[PDB]
RNA sequence: AAGAAACAUAACGAGUACCACAAAAGGUAUUCAUUCAUAUUGACAAU
RNA sequence: UGUCGGCUCUUCCUAUCCAUUUCAAGCAGAAUUGAAAAAAGGUAUGAUUGUUCACCAUUUAAUAGGGAACGUGAGCUGGGUUUAGACCGUCGUGAGACAGGUUAGUUUUACCCUACCGUUUCGGUAGAUUUUCAAAGUAUUUAGAUAGUAGCACAACUCAGUA
């Protein structure tokens, strides 16, 4: 579902990392299980940066979302990362929205800003994104 | 859009051959022995299977 | 088993001159000059005259002679005799190989260089890569008609190999070749004259 | 240690018993022998 | 001759899981299946269990199978097993038995030779005499028998919703 390539973003989100769900789909927080497209190495933990599709579970939310595995996209992170034009930037919290494999967003709203890395990769997220930082 | 005349010469280069049941090698029509060494120069051959629409 | 003497000969027509120097036959005829080396350490190639017809007269021949030798080595007398025979044909009535192009849906364009020493195959099965296929010295390609080319030359070993080089560059890969009957095929092999 | 004849050898094939390994099976590969048929005024292959 | 497993690390085998090159299909395409060359490069993260094993949830191009004193304890750990305390169940008259379960139980020494990794010291290679030459010493510039070897893989766009 992703469109185009993504530059290097230093992945600051580990396995078993709890992130907020900025969506409106009754899921409060998600914990990362695996990262789609991650290439394994011995003893390494899966890593996710901005705009990275992940496989996550909801440990806090409505009964129709809790205790189930979902697919999420990382939209912001507290890990400092550098754009190719010499801009060093980082957000205030780690957050993600729930999207499916085709990329179409399940919800219809996003709270707070959205990184340009995630917005350009997934067009459906940018359409629902208030601001793109 | 291929003429039957062009079919005749294209099939012979590709289809009209024998196959060793052990070599799996492509053999001429009148061949009676697996040509390749690994299959032991076997003597059991079958025609190449035709296309069925 | 071992044959005491195996002999073969090739007749020289009027317009062909053959000179032999240590298994190095040079043949010069009306069309041009051809040369080859037959480095078999058990053959004796020499010119002579020999009556080859039951009632016909003597005629100039090249005799390929091999004495005591096993059937593995006795089989090369006729091979070399055939090779010299092809030279005489090549320098008198050269060889031409007519190749016809077959495609299913994508037309294939052949871009022949001005000298005729190179060709270009484009849009083969919709591909974007372009195949060049060089030609051996003495072999010339030309566009006979629509979707057809012929190769002109004197040496049957150079002409046939160049034609096979063109076909070998346009094989269909990872597809059922009993359905994708595409490529350049040799329609027939004949003489220029 | 020189000479003689062969079936081998285009292969890490062969090479001093006990000994330190190899089988069934297959080959229009090769050498020799037996049996049968076609062998000419003309068999086979090709034209 | 320190007797399980795990952790760390190197190397080897191919009876190849992936990537590369090929042939075959009851191979239209896509996805697959059988086989050949090839062992130079890769082959994961976790819940339960001391487990090897197993069985699940993912991720991946693939998450192949094995050896090296069932590789590897003066490399670690001590979870299991396998002393001495104690509990239960069955057996025994009893002391006591139980590849039955449970809990607590000291893991010593390299400064020796070699191997390996790095690092110094001393010694040193034979037939040329055009003095514009030849040889010995010191220093620099080079030389390269030999040994090792490194780049892989995936994704996106276009080809194309085309064959």
């Amino acid at each position: 579902g992703r469109q185009g390539n993504k530059f290097r973003v230093t992945c600051g989100l580990n396995n078993a990392s709890t992130v907020n769900c900025a969506d409106n789909t009754g899921a409060k927080t998600l914990t990362i299980i695996s990262v789609k497209g991650f290439h394994g190495r011995l003893n390494r933990l899966p890593r996710a940066g901005c705009g990275d599709m992940v496989v996550a579970t909801c440990k806090k939310g409505k009964p129709e979302y809790r205790k189930k595995m979902h697919t999420a996209v990382i939209i912001r992170q507290r890990r400092t990362w550098r754009r190719k034009d010499g801009v060093t930037l980082y957000f205030e919290d780690n957050a993600a929205v729930i999207v499916n494999m085709k990329g179409e967003m399940k919800g219809s709203a996003i709270t707070g800003p959205v990184s340009k890395e995630s917005a350009d990769l997934w067009p459906k997220i940018s359409s629902n994104a208030p601001t793109i930082v | 859009g291929i003429e039957p005349a062009l079919e005749a010469i294209a099939r012979k280069y590709n289809c009209d051959k024998m196959i060793c049941r052990r070599c799996y090698a492509r053999l001429p029509l009148r061949a009676t022995t697996c040509r390749k060494k690994k299959c032991g120069h076997s003597g059991d051959l079958r025609p190449k299977k035709k296309i069925q629409s | 088993p071992r044959l005491l003497k195996k002999t073969e000969h090739v007749v020289i027509p009027e317009g062909v001159n053959i000179e032999i120097n240590r298994k190095n036959i040079k043949v010069t005829g009306p069309r041009g000059s051809l040369t080859r080396e037959f480095q078999h350490p058990k053959v004796d190639i020499y010119a002579s005259k020999l009556v080859v017809k039951k009632e016909g007269p003597k005629e100039n021949v090249v005799v390929i002679d091999m004495w005591y030798g096993n059937r593995r080595d006795s089989a090369v007398v006729r091979t070399i005799a055939s090779h010299i025979k092809n030279m005489i044909t090549g320098v008198t009535k050269g060889y031409q190989y007519k190749m016809r192009v077959v495609y299913a849906h994508f037309p294939v364009t052949l871009v022949i260089a001005d000298d005729g020493k190179s060709i270009q195959v484009q849009n083969f099965l919709g591909e974007k890569r372009t195949r060049h296929i060089e030609m051996y010295d003495g072999v010339v390609v030309k566009k006979l008609g629509k979707d057809e080319i012929c190769l002109e030359g004197n040496d049957v070993e150079k002409v046939s190999q160049s034609a096979a080089n063109i076909h070998a560059a346009n094989l269909v890969r990872n597809k059922d070749i009993r359905q994708f009957l595409d490529g350049v095929y040799v329609s027939e092999k004949c003489l220029i004259e």
